[PDB]
RNA sequence: GCAGUCGCGACAUUGCUAUACCGAAGCAGAAUUCGGUAACCCUACUGAUGAAUGUUACCGCAAUAGUAAUUGAACUUAGUACGAGAGGAACAGUUCAUUCGGAUAAUUGGUUUUUGCGGCUGUCUGAUCA
């Protein structure tokens, strides 16, 4: 499915929901004929929550079944224990549903009515989760994925933002972003998709990025400062790239740099990173590493032209072809043309020359008389 | 505008009257009348048939092959839309048909051997 | 069928009158708000469609038309009619005096044995120094500034076997109703042409009353949007004639119009069927809104007119084509 | 066609004959939703979507004629117009020629 | 030197119009974009023809010629062929041809030396064209298919043809030609190449919906830079 | 429904048992949802005659009664705003298609008592045209 929803129906509260469905119902009206009133009218309300439920179940996807990550991502954002018992909840209550006849009737409305007002607590949290879930990224795994990560935003988003045009915010406070920004853009005719991590230092938005480089095939760039900028200390980010190789450095790693040699050069130790040194305003070194990235995934009777072409540079109303069909002369430019003459076209006995065939005249009028047909 | 020439009798026929048939071979069977059309496909052959100028020319009933006919070739090209050629087809084509329709009536003379 | 057109009760009379007329504006000079004319059969025509932005645009397309004979209309009197809290009301009707006896057998049911002293003292009013004329002028100056005048056809021009002619009332749009009474005077007792009023690819609408079928039918009807295509004149040498074909021919197709006279006089060619059988009198109302859709702001430009024969099926367009096309005749020799 | 008629076909694909289930009468052109019997499972027993190029009826073209076809025919294609068939046998009216630039392509006669 | 364009909201460039190295032609229409990038691409170095053959959209698959000739259809109307004469100058020559078989667009495909021609084609007309417009006369069915005229698109320095061509008929035809020529899809896999886009000796012409990979194959076999 | 929490005990409370036009929803676009304007019988039916307006006729007005047009498709504006991408508006003017209504037979056509033509047949004339 694409990772994109928005058919997701909307979740009303409960209170709401039973006041749409009491309100349809009513406006969509002897012992036998009032038994089948209060029947027909007792039938036709649990129609109305059955298919609410059925299309709600439709639209919420399957956290344990579209995908591992995807499993992950939701439970990291939602409980996923609360999201399973919210759509059993959900499940339960679909499979749930004179005077006398007047009482049953009542019976019936009221129970579907309890019903829905028990269910406003795993309707809110449904409302609540779908205001979240349609607008989540667009991840696609299969894709050529290729991520960004390091401690918290250092500028680094100022690189994807140049890479792919999807804006992302760069300020550097403390923690720019809580959820993943994706980016798309092409390379060498190339789909590629460029995903930021929001900071790696637990806190869910941490795990999310984590989870999402575990569970996500891609190539991953980690984030180091030589400067004073990203506020965290070279040791510090040593120590934490160290302690995440064992689950991450198989991931086409590499290094971007924005006795301190020695300790920075010090990482080297990974085998297959490869380091480089710029900066998040630069532009030389900035590029280098673009192509760098986009191109680590991959390794992982002569004819005849008139001289004027390469001179060249550059429904309300009818428009005529005048002064663009050419003629010897633009006085004689109207289409006076006939076309027809004593009912016989005027090609058919239109020919240039014709002068000299007038010539046989001369005698094809005396042989009228003179051959002996008349006289 | 074009005005064809009926494949039953070779009578002139202007658009918007009678129905044309489109075989599979996409040939252009035009007809002046529903008589002709069903005449040709009941297969009634004009050149065996008395009243139509397709046998009748055959048959020397009337002129079969002259000037006034030879000259009205399907052309294949244009012509550059000079006022002369045009002036010299009026006052041709006149002349043209009167002579023809003469030469219609010598042709009958001729054949009328025999009480002429 | 639709309510509108209901009760279905025969038509008052076949002569069907115009219930409306085109707005006035008091700025514009005299022009009259509409014609009559007789249904004098159909007939085909061909064009070009330099419409644009249509599926068909710069093709040749094929239509029928009706042709509606519109002979010199000749005015008889003017009328004015006040406006009242009950209506309009006829103050005063001035006639021309100039009669004629297709007039006088409309006024007359059994002519053939009526006196004919129609029109006889009245004419005294006309026939000498007067000056009623003028003070019943004067009166319709000062008063009601809305004026219509009162025509009839040359019927006897018409190849009709009816011979009666008939009266129509037909507005004046110009303003200061002074100068329409003026220009009234001017043209009393005179006839006005076709192309006098009426434009090439103008846009109107036709009134006229139906063919029975027996009640069916032989209701008054009104066909709106309807496009002129021609106006040909008797004097107008190959009115049938056009800018390709060019042909020197009339209208009148071989054998003229099937139940009608071959027409050899003014005539209307406009876009689709108007309503009526032939040889009806319908009117011509110009278009009592000033419609500015393409459709009605288009030009057409004739390609051909068919002329052949309608009764039967149509073997040649001219006379001079089955001549031709036979040769030689024993009806002939 | 009258609806739900039994018709031929003029496409060079795996199907001869066309059986009308949906119209979308039929005349040239028109488009229908149509099952095939006569042919292989390519396209048997599965509805297709067939477009009309032969009417066999008499009508009048905005361009100033009246006429008719032969033979009822049709040509299997997607409802976008991506016909299967590389080519089509016999003539194709000019509506649809101009209604389906693909269709008029792989036409070999048109009109 | 590529450029896209598109008419009614399509693709079929190879159907809404006709490209020669010293005209081109187009049918008539109300978007005037269409129009403009004609003239940009082209502009005074040759005449743009906008007109229709036989009254028909299709003029694209209806139109065979080159920049020594054009041998239009049957269909076309003596109207139409004199609109034709007017609009081209007397440099290139004009003539229509009675076939039963009359699409030339689909039927035959040529360029300034070389006319390929479906084996339906027949003697009379197979001899016009090469008189006419000083080709020779081949004879094909590119790796089985039957409308060359609709599946091939050939230029003086290149040819494209469809995905489907086998690697020793496209050899063969190339060598033939004395051109290279290249098998690959245009407005993101349409087959028919021939009705999706057009080519001349400079200027290439496809659909708006064409991928950057088939844009990328179609500019290094033409090699217009 | 029963029970309970709050001298009779008001709302809460817990246990089981079609289209079109508006404001909004986290309305990026499209699409979607919510609330409103709400879509052999009486009277008969209809066509039509009709004692009397000083006579007939023409031109007319209108009190009153009926009323209608509806749905869909393409261009422009658009592959533009919009959008990580997939996808994708609308207004302004044009060009078309279906249902319904009002009219026509210029062409075509289902259909003939041109009660028209020529051949043939039934039958039958001085035998043979018929
Ligand atoms: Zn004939």
């Amino acid at each position: 499915m694409q990772l994109s929803w928005k058919d997701i129906p909307t979740v009303a509260p409960a209170n709401d929901l039973l006041d749409i469905v009491l309100n349809r119902t009513q406006r969509k009206t002897k012992i036998t004929r009032i038994r089948a009133f209060y029947m027909r009218k007792v039938k036709y309300t649990g129609e109305g929550f059955v298919e609410k439920f059925e299309d709600i179940l439709k639209g919420f996807p399957n956290i344990n079944d579209v995908h591992p990550f995807h499993r992950d991502l939701m439970d990291t954002l939602y409980e996923k224990n609360h999201y399973k018992i919210s759509l059993a909840a959900i499940s339960r209550a679909k499979s749930l549903v004179l005077f006398q006849c007047k009482q049953l009737k009542r019976a019936a409305l009221g129970r579907m009515a309890t019903i829905v007002k028990k269910l406003r607590d795993p309707l809110a949290y449904l409302e609540q989760v779908r205001q979240h879930i349609g607008r989540l990224p667009s991840i696609d795994p299969n894709t050529r994925t290729l991520l960004i990560c390091g401690y918290p935003n250092v500028g680094k988003s100022s690189f994807l933002r140049c890479i792919t045009k999807s804006d992302v915010d760069v300020q550097p406070y403390a923690f720019t972003t809580k959820s993943l920004y994706v980016g798309h853009f092409d390379y060498k005719y190339l789909r590629f998709q460029a995903i930021d991590t929001p900071g790696i230092l637990m806190n869910n938005i941490e795990m999310q990025s984590i989870y999402a480089i575990a569970h996500l095939r891609s190539c991953v760039l980690y984030f180091m400062d030589l400067s004073e900028q990203c506020g965290f200390t070279i040791e510090a980010q040593v120590k934490l790239f160290h302690s995440i190789k064992p689950l991450f450095a198989n991931k086409s790693v590499m290094v971007v740099i924005n006795e301190r040699a020695q300790l920075l050069e010090s990482v080297k130790e990974v085998p297959g990173v490869e380091i480089m040194t710029s900066s998040c305003q630069l532009e030389e070194n900035v590029m280098e590493v673009r192509n760098k990235a986009c191109e680590k995934l991959l390794a992982s009777r002569t004819p005849f032209i008139p001289e004027s072409v390469k001179n060249l540079k550059k429904g309300v109303f009818n428009v005529n072809l005048k002064d663009k069909y050419l003629l010897e002369d633009d006085e004689w430019k109207n289409d006076i043309m006939p076309e027809i003459l004593d009912g016989k076209n005027v090609y058919d006995f239109l020919d240039p020359e014709i002068a000299a065939k007038l010539q046989a005249l001369e005698e094809e009028e005396e042989k009228l008389e003179n051959e002996g047909f008349y006289n | 505008m074009r005005i064809y020439q009926c494949h039953f009798c070779s009578s002139p026929c202007y658009p918007g009257h009678g129905i044309m048939f489109v075989r599979n071979d996409a040939k252009e069977f035009r007809f002046c009348r529903s008589k002709c059309h069903k005449a040709f496909k009941q297969r009634r052959n004009p050149r065996k048939l008395k009243w139509t100028k397709a046998f009748r020319k055959a048959a020397g009933k009337e002129l079969a092959v002259d000037s006034t006919l030879t000259f009205a070739q399907r052309r294949n090209v244009p012509v550059r839309y000079n006022r002369e050629l045009v002036a010299t087809t009026l006052k041709a084509m006149a002349r043209i048909e009167e002579i023809r329709q003469k030469r219609e009536r010598a042709f009958y003379k001729n054949r009328m051997r025999g009480n002429k | 069928g639709h309510l509108g057109f209901l009760p279905r009760k025969r038509a008052a009379s076949i002569r069907a009158r115009v219930k409306a007329f085109p707005k006035d504006d008091r700025s514009k000079p005299v022009a009259l708000t509409s014609f009559l004319g007789y249904k004098a059969g159909m007939t085909t025509i061909v064009r070009d469609l330099d419409r644009p932005g249509s599926k068909f645009h710069k093709r040749e397309v094929v239509e029928a038309v009706t042709v509606v004979d519109t002979p010199p209309v000749v005015v008889v009197g003017v009328v004015g009619y006040v406006e009242t809290p009950r209506g309009l009301r006829s103050l005063t009707t001035v006639w021309a005096e100039h009669l004629s006896d297709e007039v006088k057998r409309r006024f007359y049911k059994n002519w053939y044995k009526s006196k004919k002293k129609a029109f006889t003292k009245y004419s005294a009013k006309y026939a000498q120094d007067g000056a009623g004329i003028e003070r019943e002028l004067a009166r319709i100056k000062k008063y009601a500034s809305v004026v219509r005048v009162l025509v009839h056809t040359q019927i006897r021009k018409t190849p009709l076997a009816q011979k009666k002619a008939h009266l129509a009332e037909i507005q004046l749009n110009g303003g200061s109703i002074s100068e329409k009474v003026d220009w009234a005077r001017e043209h009393f007792e005179k006839t006005v042409a076709v192309d006098s009023v009426f434009e090439q690819n103008e846009m109107i609408d036709a009134i006229a009353v139906t063919k029975g079928h027996g009640q069916r039918g032989y209701h008054s009807r009104t066909s709106i949007n309807h496009k002129i295509y021609r106006v040909g004149k008797g004097d107008d040498e190959a009115n049938g004639a056009t800018s390709f074909d060019r042909t020197k021919k009339t209208i009148t197709p071989m054998g003229g119009f099937v139940h009608y006279g071959e027409i050899k006089n003014d005539f209307i060619m406009v876009k689709g069927c108007i309503p009526g059988n032939r040889k009806r009198i319908v009117t011509l109302r110009k278009s009592l809104y000033t419609n500015t859709s393409r459709k009605a702001l288009e030009e057409v430009s004739l390609k051909w007119i068919d002329t052949a024969s309608k009764f039967g099926k149509g073997r040649f367009q001219t006379p001079a084509e089955k001549h031709a096309f036979m040769g030689t005749l024993k009806k002939d020799l | 066609l009258p609806v739900g008629a039994i018709m031929n076909c003029a496409d060079n694909s795996g199907a001869r004959n066309l059986y009308i289930i949906a119209v979308k009468a039929a005349s040239l052109g028109d488009m229908v939703m149509a099952t095939v019997k006569k042919g292989k499972p390519e396209l048997r027993k599965k509805v297709m979507p067939a477009i009309v190029v032969r009417q066999a009826k008499s009508w009048r073209r905005r361009d100033g004629v009246f006429l008719y076809f032969e033979d009822n025919a049709g040509v299997i294609a997607n409802p976008k117009g991506e016909m299967k068939g590389s080519a089509i046998t016999g003539p194709v009216g000019k509506e649809c020629a101009d209604l389906w630039p693909r269709v008029a392509s792989n036409s070999g006669v048109v009109v | 030197m590529a450029t896209r364009t598109q008419f009614e909201n399509s693709n079929e460039i190879g159907v809404f119009s006709k490209l020669t190295n010293t005209y081109c032609l187009v049918a008539v229409g109300g978007s005037e974009n269409f129009y403009s990038a004609f003239e940009a691409e082209l502009g005074d170095a040759i005449p743009i023809v906008h007109t229709t053959i036989a009254g028909t959209r299709i003029i694209g698959r209806m139109t065979a010629g080159n920049r020594r000739g054009l041998l239009v259809p049957t269909q076309t109307t003596d109207q139409e062929l004199q609109h034709l004469r007017n609009s081209l100058p007397d440099s290139v020559k004009i003539q229509r041809v009675e076939e039963r078989l009359s699409a030339l667009g689909n039927v035959i495909c040529c360029n300034d030396y070389v006319a390929l021609v479906h084996p339906d084609i027949d003697r009379e007309t197979e001899e016009l064209i090469s008189d006419v417009l000083g080709v020779e006369v081949f004879r094909q069915t590119i790796s089985g298919n039957i409308l060359v005229g609709s599946y091939c698109s050939l230029s003086n320095q290149g040819g494209l043809v469809h995905p489907q061509t086998s690697v020793q008929d496209q050899e063969e035809l190339s060598s033939l030609l004395q051109v290279p020529l290249v098998a690959g899809t245009v407005n993101r896999g349409s087959s028919v190449v021939g009705a999706g886009m057009v080519v001349n000796d400079y200027l290439a012409v496809t659909g708006l919906d064409t991928t950057a990979p088939e844009l990328s194959v179609i500019e290094s076999i033409f090699r217009l830079q």
